[PDB]
């Protein structure tokens, strides 16, 4: 029957995949059963309801009470308590909790879910020690049914491998540097105000923000070969969704950009069809909101010099994008559970 | 009172509980 | 001697003052000797010296220890619990708080720093209660020196009370609405997020964001015989400091633009003078980033309909400004200590 | 037989328009035959297609050759002129210009397309000197099929007017003023630059930019009890699109402010309904991109003070909005044709 | 004597050059004499004191007639004639033009300016053909004083180029490719508009905005050595001022990030003093305001892969450095004026 | 009349010379 899941944490994440879930839940195998937040069911029937980013929902009504939101007549329980160890999944019957609230990534902090009766958790950033992590489209089929806890890596590493995949089989890649322009995230302060990062400290719609990312040494988790060949930085930027990852790989094989757009277009038909996409058109980040890819290549913006520095450049809809793909990796331990 | 309205009781400055008169 | 003064808080208002009191230092009759905040020396004194509203501190050196921030050889010492009654007051001496960390605005909260061992407290807000607010340029004059408690008000009430007392005295203000149209604060989600307000809540560079508001009715706090005759709203925009009210005012003896103009050019340059600033110059929101005065009447946008409806507009920087306020009441607290 | 239209001006208002048409084609008496604009067909259905604000136009196709844009298979003639005597509007058997370049706002400028073949010109703004003017839901039964020259108001103007129109109906209103907090337009640079008006030189998004606006002066012309009696001003702030109307009143009949809503309320449901929305929802802007009123009322948001002054607040997409109200001002003018 | 400059195109580049000469003016060889702009003195004058980047000038008084512009009692002669041909440069003995609209950047476009008696041309921006361009600081030791139409490159060239210059001269740079994270310019559209770059039509303040560079390969102009080998784009952002670039090098010399750093460190205490900065700060955007460095080399963000990967990053404030460089370049032609 | 008021007479589309009434 139906896997049943819980999400914990339902911010920015947590939302976009439940309402990925309710435009995909009649071929799913999931049954979104339960949600734990800081919020209560009203305010958060609002927040999903009305979105600055996705818009007002559409495909169903959404209201609340004092124990449900309510999304198509299909109620969701709803439960408040910030210590995982207290939930109730062993009474709700959850069999796969979706661990969103960014605070959970390490095994001790996500097995709390297990202590509380849930089987399986799927944390939707990398993990912190040693998580199996994935990446749909580039190793999602290694998925060992064992495993109690995975991760779904990040928005800017599910970006990129899938591009690096297609580039290493293809040409060889011995180093690589990324730089992502990303959009900011609710980690960064809206004025500025006391962080662990002193960059992210700032105030983050009036500043572009260099911040580290573990996104390029992560592709080597989801690449094992790539394992320390690669290393980069993010620039986050005044715009409130959609990123572009500009990425520098030395290759072995000498190639020129119309090669290497052959490739990821080819690999965009067959292999990585509904991970990358292959475009031509002359686009900015507002025009990939909602984009369902991975990865969407930026065709114009190839170079290569002297036949082993390529250049390419992706966009993603790191929220939305995402949020397909964390529902992908779920459905994909549905199919494979035990 | 739920529990969101008891932690912003017990969190006042959070981000989640702040109001600021402006 | 000194007052020896704490902060409370170290955030855009606790920064602010801070910087307002190093460039008066000199003139003060204040001394800043600690600060309590959620952070560390080392990360406030960051925070303090980058600024991305008021730029580089360049007037003296700022650095930090593990005890201490240094601001030219000054030193200012930090300690950091969430709950006031615990904070080393008597120990250092404190003779006055600024409270400026949105908490502690009830007689009972701020009465915890009383109970550690500070003679007084200066809230940087609204004050719930019965506790005395002061509009410097409107009643500060009234300030009781046994009062242990006191409300600086908030900037939009710094900002309309002067224009009020002007506009009444001249024409007899029988009941009047406002609108702030005001920067976005730290209270405010940066993108959308729980909140126990749900316009709070959203994503606030990417929205006009209604509020409910005090402001309008705690004027007449301050000006008793206009209690229960004014009321207003505030509408946050995606500007990250500087707010400007737009006040509508039904006036007894009839009046014309000119005539309203000319009287708070008067004032501003005799009673009101250094609080009301008057200009005609076509200006807009980043010309007034670090002006001095609680109100900027933009005189060219003054109109009145029918003689008794009158409208007038008033820019004000909500940090800045607003924290010369509440350094001019701190100073005026210890010029009349007893 | 369809009214023949041509669009001058494949602007923000040109274009949403022309999708506003494309959706409603089914039921529509006019057919977009020809565009004219200082730019080509090519660049012009890129820009129909890939909108900022609107999103991808996923409804039909939109392709373009050197003379037409496609939409759908229904081509659209493309010319490129500035002086509009010199268009193809005889040739082209046009029967009514949507005038939407901001530029022949006044009967001479308007008459041009009369000169060069149109039988019927409706301006995208106010009118300049004596031109017929239209807020629908307000006064356009008025319209007289024989007026060859008219205006839809301005954005601000069909906001205001239906509000006002109920307000003034029920309680009488004696004077009122208004501000709109407004999304910046294309009329303001986006950096400091030469401008004829010293506040739209200014930086649109990293301010807030008061400007003087006719928009509650209008109001007057579509009701004519009422000339003379609104007065108001602009506040353009850094958001691309979705505004709001604050309006202050001083009314005849005492009232409260549940009282005011239920006015609304009821005109919402009845002889108003499709003009104004009524909402008890704490929304920001966001949420009203792309809805068909021309008023929402935030009802949330009104207040009265001593029986007779009321102030009410309502939001309006300024450009979808608008444009649907367009395009119901042309389909009017369809439907009585002579 | 004095070397007699006039502004032609009194925008952003032209304001930031004349407020960096007006706070240089002391030990200046150059006379600002004239400024010809669409807009007249007035506005002019306002916009020069009232800069949404800058802040209100300080300095010195800032007024206007219908004649003139007055900076601290030196009066400034305006025209407005879109055409170079007609301006009054013989009359007013003109040696120099600061050609600075953007429009005359062939050299038969600037050549106007000496046909209307000028005797030199400095274009603030990348020459159309076969212009001598300049970096100060990489090659304008090299200037001709036969020459009579100058380029001063671009913001980006003169970020990219010290660094490039450094690391040639250190490691071999054999290719590199580069990205630049860019606030948006005048040349992009506040909303969609039409544009002969599809993307810079798209919305500045709402987007990532990709767009072709010619910074990369023009470094080749000033570095003759490196032509070919390098590539590059930019990422124009929503911020109104401050830039990144990002460049990734195959270098000829293995080295490591620790001696990358070491080098440009070197340098920039020496051979590049006053043209690179060495930062080891944790700063964003904001903080590099006003910055008078061509580059500023973020240090914490240098790494290397391989030996021969290398990365490094730097930030350049591409209104106020820049014009700091031609402010150098006129000075420099000054210096050596035949 | 200044040279600018007669440039936005003559290019009233131009940057410098819209005024949208908003
Ligand atoms: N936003 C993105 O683009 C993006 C993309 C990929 C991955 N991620 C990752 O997803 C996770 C969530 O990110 P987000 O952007 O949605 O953040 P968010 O802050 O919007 O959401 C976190 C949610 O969890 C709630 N929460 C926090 N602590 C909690 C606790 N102890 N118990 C219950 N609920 C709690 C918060 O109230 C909030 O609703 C993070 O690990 C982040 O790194 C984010
Ligand atoms: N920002 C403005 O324009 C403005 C103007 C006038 C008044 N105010 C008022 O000033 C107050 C602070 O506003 P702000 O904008 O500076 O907010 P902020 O969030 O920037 O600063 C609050 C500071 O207090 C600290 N803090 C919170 N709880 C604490 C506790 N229990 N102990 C110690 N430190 C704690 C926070 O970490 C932060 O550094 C609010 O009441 C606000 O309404 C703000
Ligand atoms: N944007 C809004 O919210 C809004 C709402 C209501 C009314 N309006 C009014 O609509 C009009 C257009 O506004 P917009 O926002 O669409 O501006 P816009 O600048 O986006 O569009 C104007 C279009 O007209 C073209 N144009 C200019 N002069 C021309 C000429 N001589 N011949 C042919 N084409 C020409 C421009 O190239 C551009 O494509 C203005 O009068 C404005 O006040 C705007
Ligand atoms: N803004 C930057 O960061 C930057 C940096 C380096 C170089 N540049 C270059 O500098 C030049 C100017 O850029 P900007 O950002 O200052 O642009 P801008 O649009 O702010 O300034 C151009 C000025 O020239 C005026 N102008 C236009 N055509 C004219 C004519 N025919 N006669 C007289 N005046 C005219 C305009 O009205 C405006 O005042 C461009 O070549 C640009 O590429 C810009
Ligand atoms: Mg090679
Ligand atoms: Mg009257
Ligand atoms: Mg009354
Ligand atoms: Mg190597």
């Amino acid at each position: 029957s139906m896997v049943r899941v819980a999400i914990n944490g339902f911010g920015r994440i947590g939302r976009n995949f439940m309402r990925c879930w309710l435009q995909r839940k009649a071929n799913s195998k999931l049954e979104i059963v339960g949600i734990n937040d800081t919020s209560d069911p009203r305010t958060n029937a609002h927040l999903l309801k009305y979105d600055s980013m996705l818009g007002i929902f559409q495909d169903a009504e959404i209201t609340a009470d004092d124990d449900c939101i309510y999304a198509g007549g299909h109620a969701v329980k709803c439960v408040s308590d910030r210590n995982p160890e207290n939930l109730p999944w062993s009474a709700w019957g959850i069999d796969l909790v979706i661990e969103a609230t960014g605070v959970f990534t390490s095994r001790e902090g996500a097995s709390k879910h297990l202590s509380a009766g849930a089987k399986k958790v799927l944390i939707t950033a990398p993990g912190k020690g040693n998580i199996p992590t994935y990446v749909v489209g580039v190793n999602h089929h290694t998925y060992d049914p064992s495993e109690d806890i995975v991760s779904n890596a990040s928005c800017t590493t599910n970006c990129l491998a899938p591009i690096v995949k297609v580039l290493h089989e293809a040409f060889g890649i011995q180093q690589g540097m990324m730089t992502t322009t990303h959009s900011y995230t609710g980690d960064q302060r809206l004025l500025d105000a006391s962080h662990r990062d002193l960059r992210r400290a700032r105030a983050a719609a009036m500043n572009i923000v260099p911040t580290s990312t573990g996104a390029a040494k992560a592709v080597g988790l989801v690449i094992p070969e790539l394992q320390g060949k690669l290393n980069g930085i993010a620039l986050r930027v005044p715009t409130p969704n959609v990123s572009v990852v500009d990425f520098v790989a030395q290759v072995e094989k000498p190639t020129i950009a119309e090669q290497v757009n052959q490739v990821i277009k080819e690999a965009s038909e067959t292999t990585m069809k509904g991970i990358i996409h292959y475009s031509e058109l002359e686009l900015v980040s507002s025009d990939y909101r909602g984009h369902n890819a991975s990865s969407i290549l930026d065709a114009s913006l190839t170079m290569v010099l002297g036949g082993n520095l390529v250049k390419v450049v992706a966009w993603y809809d790191n929220e939305w994008g995402y949020s397909q793909r964390v529902l992908d990796l779920a459905e994909h331990m549905a199919a494979h559970w035990a | 009172k739920t529990s969101f309205q008891q932690y912003c009781d017990d969190n006042p400055d959070a981000a989640e509980c702040r109001i600021y008169d402006d």
